[PDB]
């Protein structure tokens, strides 16, 4: 179909794009201002094409390159070649600075000492000056050193379309041109930290890489291979991480179901919450042992042999002996561990906007019906309150299969106004 | 009259 | 800081407070004068106006050392000036072509920017904001908003509205301020012209003109009252008189140093007023866009301007029944060498009565050459010209005349009522 | 308005030679705006070579010198 003022044919695919809008030969409709100024923002540089540029004048509130291309306006004289022909640079009266804070960066730019040969550069000279000015450094590894200058760049930018370290290795045929990555691994947007084959399509991008799970593999094609264990659709689980209780199945399901962990056992410079159930705790180190705050089920790691004696009226005594704020009286949590903070109490009524289960928790309304058990007796998730009747439509009015109202009228009336060929 | 003559 | 107001009879500047009531700037005045726009300079200490009896735009020093002409050519009725501090752009709205130009201060460019209106008075200019804001009191009367460029021009307030005089903005709190002379109130909206609020009503203000807004305070000028008033710019409230019994009053203008500054894209330290040659205009969201005088048309760069007379042919300083003044101004061809200076720069009574520049019917012509003074200054017991021409050979005016019987005969045989005898 | 006015978007009437004549006669701009005339041509009494929108002065006529563009 003759896109864009009937000048590009584009595949007719039927997502036709908005006048406020520029259509690629690719499909993708950047805004209408995002064409000859020499940004590639097709990607493809279709948006860049002398055919359009040679025929095109800027919107009045841009500025014109010399060679034809527009730039906005804010652009003009900040120490970057935005036009490529370097026109929105060229007679500025830029100030001058003293080498307190200037190398004399041939942009014009004043950037403080100690960032003069730093291993980075940022003064954005188009040579790299900022850091070639010193010729007897090399740095060490991580930060990776780009051939004959001293930069020193993170090995996170190296074989990624961007010549960002100035010196060719960022790109050039040290690496990169025969391979992206030696056979083991694979590639990454930006990192020349590769990713093993396998780690691709295992359920994250393993680094920066719009295709490692979207397309680098068949989606449902085979599952996780037998060498790990199937946790979820999207996710396989390597071997003790099913037992800790940190979230690495991402559905997080990983203790329970039944395969691992009813029990746990602590090492050295750690005690276990014995008297306690899955949904609390039982292991904890020596550093909460006997602490300012009761950690276990039962409050046990205070007790312990310690039985401390200091309590006075500024906190509530317990039966045990432990003390508390008094703020952590009458309350939903269990402070002190004997429920001797919680024992007695007269719970005022909840708020208008409060749900009450029938165990006296107050919940608030909008917790009601999540299918999650917000306290616990299951008041909050039952059948016939959280219930939604369909539609009566008695008589006329002639639903159809998938599940709405419609007149009765409408049916095999040669219009297809349900889901899939319903009437 | 609102003329400024 | 100072209030600066014109007049029929002079332009002056008073201070703010009513403790001292010593003008802070000398008078601006002429023996032909009617001052009806003003607007002001901090940057060179300079203020301009309008002389509705010369049409001739001026500006003149504070301490009124150096007076120049901005212009004098093609004026009808200047209404109202403004003042782009930022861009240095003078614009003002003219009754009599029913148009609003803008005349830059650098190089003396000049474009009619908006025409084919009604009844245009007040005109305001927001240089940051980049919009300006027009008044037409015709029968459909509305306060009207555009570009500094001229374009966009839509209506902002055009209902509820009559005969709105004046247009002032607050620029501490970025609203539009307006008087209406029909309706006898006080209009303040946003510069969108959205959340339109209406001040409480003001005492005797009745026939309100020019105003300004200057802190917590507006000044109203009013032409029934031929008074300067200030009220809060809230609710109006406490009504005070600045002065009493003008002559005839006309606009109020707030002189302030600190309201005059700031920068855009069109005033850059790095570039010159955005890279525009001749106009460059200040536009929302704080972008530029270039202009170019009447007869020139901008290029494909945006920027540069070249000569079109195929759109906006040559034209010459005024029509044939004429004669051109060196200030610009154009009088009837038969008021020169009539010995009055009409052109206001002695241009149409240089080199009279030689080289065959002939005198008027209305001079008198000296014996030998060289000179000539009006009629009325023949026989007029002066000796105006150098050789005495003018009284020489004067015959008496000793008619055979009587004079009413109701009347005495002075002396001098001019007759008066017989009642002023001895009084 | 009479059939001899136009009728302008405000309810202004103006006369049936004033529409488009040039003139704010509506008052709103409405008899300009609604009809743009295109007076390219010669009304002049100079003399309009055939085909062309050259128009030149009567004296050419035969006067020795080629003065339209096919003489
Ligand atoms: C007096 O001022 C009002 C407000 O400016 C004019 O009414 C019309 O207001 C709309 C905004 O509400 C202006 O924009 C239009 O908006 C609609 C969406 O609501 C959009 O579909 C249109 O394409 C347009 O953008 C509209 O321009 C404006 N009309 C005019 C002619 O300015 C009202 O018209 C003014 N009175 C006179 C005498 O025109
Ligand atoms: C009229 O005013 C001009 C000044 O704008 C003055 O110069 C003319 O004087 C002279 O007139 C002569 C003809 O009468 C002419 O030959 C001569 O060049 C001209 N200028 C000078 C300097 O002598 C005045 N007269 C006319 C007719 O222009
Ligand atoms: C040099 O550096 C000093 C600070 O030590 C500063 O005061 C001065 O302005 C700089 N430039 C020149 C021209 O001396
Ligand atoms: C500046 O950089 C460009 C490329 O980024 C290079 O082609 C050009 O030669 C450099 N300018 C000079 C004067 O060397
Ligand atoms: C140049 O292109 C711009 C952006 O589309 C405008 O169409 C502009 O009007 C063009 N130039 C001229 C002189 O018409
Ligand atoms: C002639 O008139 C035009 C408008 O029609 C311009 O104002 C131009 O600047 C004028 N020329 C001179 C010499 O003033
Ligand atoms: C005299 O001659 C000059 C020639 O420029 C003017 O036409 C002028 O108006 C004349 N005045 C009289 C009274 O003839
Ligand atoms: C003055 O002129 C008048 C003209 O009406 C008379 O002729 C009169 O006689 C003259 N004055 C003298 C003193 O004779
Ligand atoms: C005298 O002259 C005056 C005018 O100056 C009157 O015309 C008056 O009527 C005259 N009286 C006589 C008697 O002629
Ligand atoms: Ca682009
Ligand atoms: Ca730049
Ligand atoms: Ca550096
Ligand atoms: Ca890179
Ligand atoms: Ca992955
Ligand atoms: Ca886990
Ligand atoms: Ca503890
Ligand atoms: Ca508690
Ligand atoms: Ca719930
Ligand atoms: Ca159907
Ligand atoms: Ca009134
Ligand atoms: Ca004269
Ligand atoms: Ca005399
Ligand atoms: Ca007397
Ligand atoms: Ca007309
Ligand atoms: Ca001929």
């Amino acid at each position: 179909y003759l896109a864009n003022d009937n000048k590009y044919c584009v595949v007719d695919t039927g997502t036709r794009c908005n006048q406020l809008q520029f259509t690629c030969l690719n499909g993708h409709c950047i805004n209408q201002d995002w064409k000859c100024d020499n940004d590639n923002d097709c990607g493809d540089g279709s948006d860049e094409l002398p055919t359009v540029c040679a025929f095109h004048t800027c919107r009045s509130t841009a500025f014109t390159c010399g060679n034809g291309r527009c730039v906005p306006y804010h652009y003009r004289c900040d120490y970057y070649n935005d036009c490529g022909d370097n026109s929105d640079e060229a007679g500025c009266l830029f100030r001058n600075c003293n080498s307190t804070t200037e190398f004399t960066c041939s942009n014009g730019r004043c950037i403080p000492l100690s960032y003069v040969c730093n291993g980075i550069n940022n003064c954005h000279d188009n040579d790299t000056s900022d850091e070639k000015n010193c010729p007897p450094h090399t740095c060490p590894p991580d930060f990776t050193k780009c051939q004959t200058t001293n930069i020193c760049v993170p090995r996170a930018f190296l074989c990624d379309g961007d010549n960002d370290c100035g010196d060719g290795s960022d790109e050039n045929p040290i690496y990169c041109a025969s391979h992206t990555c030696r056979s083991n691994e694979f590639q990454c947007l930006s990192p020349q930290r590769c990713i093993p084959s396998y780690w691709f399509c295992d359920g994250e991008a393993d680094c920066a890489d719009g295709s490692d799970e979207p397309d680098t593999c068949g989606h449902s094609v085979n599952t996780c291979r037998a060498s790990q264990f199937q946790c979820d659709n999207g996710r396989c689980i390597s071997g003790n991480w099913v037992c800790d209780g940190d979230n690495d199945c991402g559905d997080m399901s990983d203790e329970d179901q039944r395969h691992h962990c009813e029990l746990q056992n602590c090492s050295s410079t750690q005690f276990t919450c014995v008297n306690s159930r899955p949904p609390n705790r039982r292991c904890i180190p020596q550093y909460w042992v006997c602490d300012g705050d009761a950690d276990c089920s039962d409050a046990l790691d205070e007790l312990q042999n310690c039985t401390m004696r200091t309590c006075s009226a500024g906190e509530f005594s317990c039966a045990n002996g432990r003390c508390v704020r008094q703020s952590f009286r009458c309350d939903r949590r269990n402070d002190c561990g004997d429920y001797s903070d919680e024992r007695g109490c007269s719970y005022p009524p909840c708020h208008a906007n409060q749900f009450t289960c029938q165990n006296g928790r107050c919940i608030p309304r909008f917790f009601v019906c999540d299918e999650d058990n917000d306290c616990g007796d299951g008041s909050d998730e039952q059948e016939h309150l959280c219930h939604t009747p369909e539609p009566t439509c008695p008589l006329h009015q002639f639903r159809c299969d998938n599940g709405h109202c419609i007149e009765m009228g409408r049916v095999c009336n040669h219009v297809d106004d349900c889901s899939d060929n319903s009437d | 009259x609102n003329x400024x003559x | 800081n100072f209030l600066l107001f014109s007049s029929k009879t002079a332009v002056r500047g008073i201070p703010f407070t009513l403790s001292t009531q010593e003008d802070v700037m000398v008078p601006v005045t002429g023996s032909p004068s009617f001052f009806v726009g003003i607007d002001f300079d901090a940057q060179h200490s300079t203020v301009f106006y309008s002389d509705l009896s010369k049409d001739i735009i001026y500006k003149q020093k504070i301490d009124g050392t150096g007076k120049e002409v901005i212009t004098a050519n093609r004026l009808e009725s200047v209404e109202c000036l403004t003042f782009d501090w930022i861009s240095r752009n003078l614009y003002w709205t003219d009754g009599g072509l029913k148009s609003v130009t803008v005349l830059r201060l650098a190089d003396k460019s000049r474009r009619q920017i908006i025409s084919n209106l009604n009844n245009p008075r007040s005109i305001v200019v927001h240089p940051t904001a980049g919009y300006m804001f027009l008044s037409d009191w015709f029968r459909p009367a509305k306060i009207m908003r555009a570009w500094s460029d001229g374009s966009h021009l839509m209506p902002i307030v055009n209902t509820s509205l009559g005969w709105p005089n004046g247009l002032a903005i607050d620029w501490s709190a970025s609203r539009l301020y307006w008087v209406d002379a029909f309706f006898d109130k006080i209009e303040h909206s946003t510069l969108d012209g959205l959340d339109r609020k209406r001040l409480g009503h003001v005492d005797q203000m009745t026939h309100p003109f020019g105003l300004t807004v200057f802190k917590d305070n507006v000044f109203i000028t009013d032409w029934r009252l031929g008074a300067i008033i200030r009220v809060r710019k809230s609710d109006g409230g406490d009504m005070t008189v600045i002065r009493r019994g003008i002559s005839s009053v006309m606009h109020v203008k707030a002189y302030d140093a600190d309201l005059q500054t700031g920068s855009n894209y069109c005033s850059q330290t790095t570039h010159a007023n955005g890279d525009c040659s001749h106009f460059c205009f200040p536009v929302p969201n704080f972008q530029r866009v270039c202009g170019c005088p009447y007869g020139m048309k901008l290029q494909r760069d945006q920027m540069t301007c070249e000569g079109d007379p195929a759109r906006e042919p040559p034209t010459q300083q005024c029509g044939s029944l004429s004669f051109p003044c060196n200030n610009g101004k154009c009088v009837p061809s038969f008021f020169r060498c009539d010995g009055v200076d009409d052109c206001h720069d002695n241009s149409d009574e240089h080199q009279c009565g030689v080289f065959n520049n002939t005198c008027s019917p209305s001079a008198f012509a000296c014996v030998r050459g060289g000179q000539c003074i009006p009629g009325q200054w023949h026989c007029d017991r002066q000796n105006d010209c150098l050789d005495g021409s003018d009284e020489q050979n004067c015959p008496t005016h000793a008619t055979s005349s009587t004079c009413p019987s109701t009347s005495f005969t002075c002396d001098n045989h001019v007759c008066i009522p017989k009642d002023w005898v001895c009084d | 308005c009479s059939p001899t006015h136009f009728l302008c978007d405000n309810g202004n009437c103006i006369y049936k030679a004033w529409i488009c004549d040039g003139d704010n006669d509506c008052r709103d701009m409405s008899d300009e705006k609604d009809c743009p005339t295109q007076p390219f041509h010669c009304p002049s009494t100079q003399w309009q070579c055939p085909g062309y929108s050259t128009c030149i002065n009567l004296s050419a006529l035969c006067d020795g010198v080629f003065d339209c563009p096919n003489g």
